[PDB]
């Protein structure tokens, strides 16, 4: 019953540079349900953060997860390399669990 | 019989331990059932409301939880869900009233409330019209979770989080399911006339 | 902790093919378990959901035309096709989705539909 929509589609970064990354739900929806996860290509996406204000396992906990009330932004500080790889964030009420569109990262 | 404990009220049950109170023996009156502003569902789902005045009942009984918005719609008698299936399930052959109250200024702080909570994982599934207390740890995984929580654990709690400007899902209602079970021993009147 | 999966293959038009998911180290008898399909050029959505209990959960898109079973022997996860539409060619990932996590992800087959 939502559609998560996250601007912008493409994000021309420059290695070494911070990166914010925001996707804004149709309503007015609550923190404690969406997370954010890596998605690299042609492989299994991993987990980076859950409830839009805490890490993950096996993470530098150098990306900041926030948010608050519409507006949900990923804050990355430090990039690498091996990190550039789209995003999707998935919100999941349990009644309604709509997806994302990704956003391709690239130099 | 007033039914003015479970409706007016500033004490609030979660979805788990919810509270139950029994209306056993006493003089009833679903006259002033109606007027408590409009609900957000008023549905009937067994006898019809408008008969129900005057009817004939037994012993009924008035829960009494605070649910989140959009799933208050897990509350007919076979659906599935956190709160249908894990929390508060309800009998397929039913014959109460559930309603809401569209509660968002009595219920939510301004920063936020972490004791109205609910349950979301369970081991199985739950029994219709059953008390789900409980604190120890989820295992989810071949690895004993003792005492402590961990990868593989997971607390069987989470708080609800209710903060003003949610809309109109999101936001907490109070919910009330006045069962109707016939136990064949008569107590409450049979329409006040 | 880890889940590996087989199972894919190539598949005539309105044929059904088997979907499996092997775990290691989690129990599927108790978890939320959940697919999700990657069609090519395309985003994620939901295929299908399982929660600890009995209940199960579909989009709408893809309502009907689908089961999901748990061995109890095996901690296995099993998705059934039915009458099977080439708008589905995609890859199928099972996951350990819990609603205050993301969980393991998988490798994942590529399912393909073609005359």
């Amino acid at each position: 019953e939502l559609v998560l929509t996250q601007s912008p589609g493409t994000l021309s970064l420059s290695p070494g540079e911070r990166a914010t990354l925001s996707c804004r739900a149709s309503l007015s929806v609550s923190s404690n349900f969406l997370a954010w996860y890596q998605q690299k290509p042609g492989q299994a996406p991993r987990l980076l953060v859950y409830g839009a204000s805490s890490r993950a396992t096996d993470i530098p906990d150098r990306i900041s997860g926030s948010g608050s009330g519409t507006d949900f932004t990923l804050n990355i500080s430090r990039l690498e390399p091996e990190d550039f790889a789209v995003y999707y964030c998935q919100y999941s009420d349990g009644s309604s669990w709509t997806f994302g569109q990704g956003t391709r990262l690239e130099i | 019989c007033p039914f003015d404990e479970v409706f007016n009220a500033t004490r609030f049950a979660s979805v788990y331990a919810w509270n139950r109170k029994r209306i056993s023996n006493c003089v009833a009156d679903y006259s002033v059932l109606y007027n408590f502003a409009p609900f957000f569902a008023f549905k009937c789902y067994g006898v019809s409301p408008t008969k129900l005045n005057d009817l004939c009942f037994t012993n009924v009984y008035a829960d009494s939880f605070v649910i989140r918005g959009n799933e208050v719609s897990q509350i007919a008698p076979g659906q599935t869900g956190n709160i249908a299936d894990y929390n508060y399930k309800l009998p397929d052959d039913f014959t109460g009233c559930v309603i809401a109250w569209n509660s968002n200024k009595l219920d939510s702080k301004v920063g936020g409330n972490y004791n109205y909570r609910y349950r979301l994982f369970r081991k199985s599934n739950l029994k219709p019209f059953e008390r789900d207390i409980s604190t120890e740890i989820y295992q989810a995984g071949n690895k004993p979770c003792n005492g402590v929580a961990g990868v593989n654990c997971y607390f069987p709690l989470q708080s609800y989080g209710f903060r003003p400007t949610y809309g109109v899902g999101h936001q907490p209602y109070r919910v009330v399911v006045l069962s109707f079970e016939l136990l064949h021993a008569p107590a409450t009147v049979c329409g006040p006339k | 902790v880890q889940l590996v999966q087989s199972g894919g293959g190539l598949v005539q038009p309105g044929g059904s093919l088997r979907l499996s998911c092997a775990a290691s180290g989690i129990t599927v008898s108790a978890n939320y378990m959940n697919w999700v399909r990657q069609a090519p050029g395309k985003g994620l959505e939901w295929v299908s959901l399982i929660y600890a209990g009995g209940s199960t959960f579909y989009a709408d898109s893809v309502k009907g035309r689908f089961t999901i079973s748990r061995h109890n022997s095996n901690n296995t996860l099993y998705l059934q096709m039915n009458s099977l539409r080439p708008e589905d060619t995609a890859m199928y990932y099972c996951a350990r989705d819990l609603l205050e996590a993301g969980g393991m992800d998988v490798w994942g087959q590529g399912t393909a539909v073609t005359v």
